[PDB]
């Protein structure tokens, strides 16, 4: 917890094995949570260049030994001495050190030897959908509009059957005239195909200035377009659904970045509403005849995987188009039936943007994303960086392989990077199209240490990551943050206690996700409850064949659960969701915090009482708190659903609340109502808020991921006797839950008894 | 019984040796070198506490009329006059918080006596389970 | 201990006991034995 | 399981958790995911069950409510409750084609003064959102368009409706509402129909008793009935019994012109004069008594129930 | 395989039965009891402090007794707990020969039955 609100880093094991046998020992893969951008209160920006070792391209760090009778520092990594250039030759005395032998994450704002381009912004518009939805999409893009900075400059594109990729800001002498370039549908332009026919084939040229000019020189010409978006006016062939070329859509806007902004601050946004029906991209026909795909149908390996695997050859075509120009993409999908997510992820999870998941406009979910996108931070600029070049230096004992989240690897293959790649490697560095104050980049390292004699005396195992982002004020920046773990000092277990059961929890999830996009969910499993039970074999304290003198540590205990919770999550069932709800929680999944994450995995279960008279307690998940006089509030970072009891309902109902004795009863009903709104105005897309309440409203939700409580197993125990005929006939009227889920309390008892007997 | 119990008994040699006499010397250090940190920081604090009854002890009774305020003093009579009672609960609130800021410094340092002795102990129950299960399995091979 | 052994195997044994269930039973086979022969009766006519 | 020393599980057995029955829970759950993939696909499932020892008719009564299904329990397969009940699932109407209809779309629209909570019986919602939707749930609720893969001329849904007007100065005098059924169906011919109902009623003066001659005790016996084996399914049939008759309690002081603590001026009316006597047969019939009954045979009774009409559920 | 078991024997109590943990604690007492000496030397050495320092320092009466004695008697609350407390870590550092000679009993029993395995 401290060490995230250091550097933003969470390590698995804060203290690191020894050896390859360590390592194969610990029997879980090392790994850490890397928060790139991150405002803690721990970081300075300087104007000032940073000094950096010719051998390792490391930054002065706090710590580095620093011989001052020679006015030469050490490099922690490569063990070679760099001299103090000039400057630094006086001022060096031991009370007056710079911030960067003081702070461990520190800033450096790159002095340049002209304004930086501000952030672009293309709107992909979507035409056919139906009225109230398109005119609510109105007011959130005049809203967005309002919220756009000063210097920023946008560029509309409004789709359907065809795209028409309009122009704005034109000249003074005719005011009542825009113009849109209309690229048919159907029809698989290519890159350079675009760029001839558009014709655009100081950061702005005359052929660009038709098009992307500033929110502050356009204005009424923004608001035109958005006034003049209506609907499509084809007649559908009978049962078709309008047609709509979505992939054409996004190579349109991907092809006008290529010949203008090369490596500058763009990214376009995608507000599709439908599935693409013709051109690339297809993932059904353009009539409404022939089903979708489901999560059945890539099961079965059905006949519309070569709507599936087609449209996935397109869309990380354009995919790998954006990540080498350097722009990132956002959807905003808010259709009613199945859109396509598990295609357009790949675009999504390699440049890094916004997968909103929106239902239809109306809802809570859509609106309040879109202004807390471009909300400003306490600075009052937009809070997210640009073209981020992530680049870790390992130190000789421990060398990288994967960065499973919102990046991509670039090369510069040298002795930092080992073999067997964990998720996307062969990299030192990782390139990333934008990143927010949210991404989360999962870095996975190994101890290669043949010989237990190679660690330094009391070796503190330096580790340094830099990420060169780029900053909408206009000014190049490079952070660097610096850390150590001592470890595998001959007094053994210390590995152990460095073991956090919630950064380890979180990492299997990032692995399990990228290993069921390899291969299928039953050998991810296989290997997922392996690692849970050669974990549970060797970290714990039993006597062999002796399940009773079972124990786990405090920091050994809870991850048991946090491993049941994940092997009960959606993650992994590709089941009971369509496959775009699926893909909608594996890619936010890849990027979120630890802590957002974890409540991701685990739902939160805030119990509000009325005879408790205060705060509120954590319960365990389960039916032993569906009660008829409390309320409940279920946190799983997609719903914030609010569960009342058949008791409180009827309360609401015949009014003891209007009566003024029962006060108490309306902070029971205003609780939910502000701390919820408290959790919706903090947390990336924004969950949908649901009313519920028991046998009613719409609690199907709650009731689905809260566990059994009087299990039909427990139901058949053993014993029944003179019990038959008692006590006047009535007692609570329990609700019953039937779930494929065995009880946490009987994944326990295999996980002892299996490991007790290994 | 000589039943290659050779290469497997000697690492439960090696185990038992690096570790059972390692770790009762890296333990008995452990204490003895935070008590000895307790000799140096109680005689920092015994340095300045003595220095503070030297200056302010003799200024008080060294110059005439400020030891007359300690020949006054608060009277040796009874009558407290509602002026010395005002005072002295300030005289044993002061030690009140003196002692408290001694046994807080106590409890922190004892928690260094503490917390040691959970995980470097179950390393032991570790290490040698292993060993002594699997000296049970391959022991069921002839 | 014996005692609570086999207290044990005794109750076991008269729920896997049906004695009350299998004179029902005795009584209905033979009047389907009756209801057989009153049909080769009526067979006979 | 298979040693013969150990019985099948009764309704002591299950009340009070033996471990005779080890494996009924993955047993009944697994029935329960085969009626999910029976839905999505549009496939009923019969169930004519002959046997002395129980079939477990208990845990395989789920596929046979969740897409229409019928249960025919019989003692053998030779008896005439299995012979002509198998023969009238195969009997035609009046042009030769089957008297049953498949892949039915039951779907309710309501007026803006009252919505739909729920439906009871041999149908599943599909979670069709709307604004005719209540916030109260009575079963399978959450849509206005229902799943039902076979319906014949006897399969009766109960649907249960809620008024959500908060006041009477809302409402001209006379003020008729309605109410409407669409059921798209495959015909045994071949084709889509698309039977719609819609029927009128009348909002009664702000005076509660002016709903008195509008009372039918027949269908609301049937629709309490149904309503309390739904009950007994999640909570116990025991809790049941008391919730019915502090129903029947308010009920009947409600309806009834009487002095006060004066019992020999008590007086019911026609539409409330059988009504008491419906709860009397309906506490002590084997739909919410568990006594003298295999758990099977009553889970024979309750999926008949569910599917039945008025009169035929007056009969049981 | 009798002459390792039979020298794991040898190796095993020579550090049971070494009063060697006795010297070490003998170490360790004696440096307790002169620094519990010391802590009476922070007493007096405090008491007379505060004392003094009070001697020279220069609403109502009955509102600054009311406090600064509610600032006493909670002084009565944290010596209170916090000894209580004390003696807790003082008893969980007083395990220190029961377990840690509780595992070599339970290595030497339970090799002490391979032992007589062998040799029978």
């Amino acid at each position: 917890h401290e060490h995230e609100a250091a550097t933003g880093c969470r390590f698995s094991w804060n203290v690191w094995p020894a050896t390859r046998a360590e390592a194969q020992k610990i029997e879980l893969p090392l790994g850490c949570m890397f928060t790139p951008l991150r405002d803690c209160t721990s970081l300075q920006l300087v104007e000032y260049e940073p000094v950096r070792c010719r051998v390792s391209g490391c930054i002065l760090n706090p710590f580095c030994a620093i011989d001052f009778r020679s006015k030469q520092w050490t490099c922690p990594f490569s063990l070679q001495r760099n001299a103090f250039p000039n400057h630094y030759a006086m001022h060096i005395s031991e009370q007056n050190l710079p911030a960067e032998l003081l702070y461990p994450t520190i800033e450096y704002i790159l002095p340049q030897p002209e304004s930086l381009p501000p952030p672009l912004f293309f709107l992909v518009v979507d035409t056919c959908v139906i009225e109230e939805e398109l005119d609510q999409l109105r007011d959130s893009l005049m809203q967005a509009l309002a919220l756009m900075p000063s210097d920023a400059m946008v560029g509309i594109i409004t789709y359907g059957a065809m795209a028409m990729l309009h122009e704005l800001g034109g000249g003074s002498e005719n005011v009542d005239v825009m113009k849109a370039h209309v690229f048919r549908g159907n029809k698989e332009l290519t890159s350079t195909q675009i760029q001839q026919q558009l014709g655009l084939a100081p950061l702005l040229r005359p052929a660009a200035a038709r098009f992307i000019q500033p929110v502050g020189e356009c204005e009424y010409k923004l608001t035109s377009i958005l006034e003049e978006l209506r609907r499509d006016s084809w007649p559908v062939p009978s049962d078709s659904r309008p047609m709509r070329c979505t992939g054409l859509a996004l190579s349109v806007a991907l092809a006008v970045l290529e010949a203008a902004w090369y490596q500058l601050p763009a990214r376009v946004l995608l507000f599709v509403g439908g599935a693409c029906t013709s051109g690339p991209g297809q993932v059904v026909d353009l009539s409404l005849c022939e089903s979708i795909r489901h999560h059945l149908d890539l099961q079965k390996d059905n006949n519309n995987a070569r709507f599936v695997k087609k449209a996935l050859k397109y869309y990380t075509q354009l995919a790998n188009q954006a990540v080498r120009s350097g722009h990132a993409v956002d959807i905003f999908a808010c259709s009613l039936d199945q859109v396509g997510l598990y295609e357009m992820k790949v675009m999504t999870e390699k440049t890094g943007g916004c997968v909103v998941m929106g239902d239809s406009f109306s809802i809570n979910v859509f609106k309040d994303s879109l202004r807390k996108f471009f909300e400003t931070d306490s600075t009052g600029f937009l809070k997210m960086g640009f073209n981020a070049k992530i680049e870790v230096l390992c130190s000789k004992e421990f060398k990288v392989c994967g960065a499973i989240g919102p990046c991509t690897g670039t090369g510069k293959k040298g002795c930092q990077v080992s073999d067997t790649i964990v998720g996307e490697g062969m990299t030192t560095e990782w390139q990333a199209a934008a990143l927010d104050k949210e991404s989360t980049v999962a870095f996975y390292f190994e101890v290669t240490n043949q010989q237990a004699q190679n660690l330094p005396p009391g070796k503190q195992s330096f580790l340094q990551f830099q990420t060169s982002y780029l900053h909408p004020s206009g000014r190049r920046r490079l952070r660097v943050t610096t850390l150590s773990y001592r470890f595998a000092e001959p007094n053994t277990i210390d590995v152990a206690p460095g073991f956090d059961q919630e950064a380890a929890a979180v990492l299997m999830t990032r692995l399990a996700v990228f290993k069921t996009e390899s291969e299928e969910s039953l050998d991810v499993l296989r290997w997922l409850d392996r690692k849970l039970i050669r974990l549970v074999a060797r970290f714990a304290d039993y006597q062999k064949d002796d399940p009773s003198s079972f124990h786990l540590s405090t920091e050994f205990s809870i991850y048991p659960q946090f491993m049941y919770h994940l092997r009960r999550s959606h993650f992994l069932q590709t089941f009971n969701a369509s496959p775009d709800e699926t893909a909608y929680y594996r890619s936010v999944l890849l990027r979120a915090s630890v802590m957002n994450a974890l409540v991701m995995i685990q739902p939160a279960l805030l119990e509000y009482s009325f005879e408790q008279q205060g705060p509120p307690q954590p319960v365990l998940l389960d039916a032993q708190a569906l009660k008829p006089n409390v309320i409940l509030l279920l946190d799983s970072f997609f719903h914030v659903v609010v569960w009342h009891g058949e008791l409180i309902h009827q309360w609401r109902e015949q009014g003891f609340h209007n009566m003024p004795e029962y006060e108490n009863l309306r902070q029971l009903l205003q609780a939910p109502l502000e701390d919820a709104k408290v959790i919706l105005d903090e947390r990336f897309p924004v969950p949908k808020y649901v009313q519920c309440n028991s046998g009613g409203s719409q609690a199907r939700f709650l009731l689905a991921k809260v566990n059994p409580s009087t299990n039909y197993a427990q139901t058949a125990g053993g014993g029944a006797a003179m019990a038959g005929l008692m006590g006047d006939s009535g007692a609570a009227g329990e609700s019953f839950i039937n779930t494929d889920d065995v009880s946490l309390k009987v994944f326990m008892d295999h996980l002892i008894k299996l490991a007790v007997q290994s | 019984e000589h039943c290659l119990c050779t290469e497997k008994l000697q690492e439960l040699m090696d185990s038992l040796d690096d570790n059972l006499k390692s770790y009762e010397r890296n333990v008995w250090q452990l204490q003895v070198n935070v008590l000895e940190d307790e000799r140096t920081e109680l005689q920092m604090k015994v340095a300045n506490l003595s220095e503070r009854l030297t200056e302010i002890q003799s200024k008080i009774m060294n110059d005439p009329f400020l030891s007359a305020k300690y020949a006054a003093a608060g009277t040796p009579g009874a009558v407290p006059n509602a002026q010395t009672q005002l005072r002295e609960a300030s005289a044993r609130l002061a030690l009140a918080e003196s002692v408290n800021a001694e046994l807080e410094r106590r409890l922190a340092f004892e928690r260094s006596i503490s917390r040691s002795w959970q995980t470097n102990l179950r390393a032991m129950q570790r290490e040698l389970r292993e060993h002594l299960a699997s000296l049970a399995l391959a022991s069921r091979k002839s | 201990k014996g005692i609570e052994d086999r207290d044990r195997l005794l109750s076991l044994a008269q729920r896997q006991d049906k004695s009350e269930e299998n004179e029902r039973l005795k009584s209905e086979v033979q009047q389907l034995k009756c209801r057989v022969e009153k049909l080769t009766r009526g067979a006979t006519v």
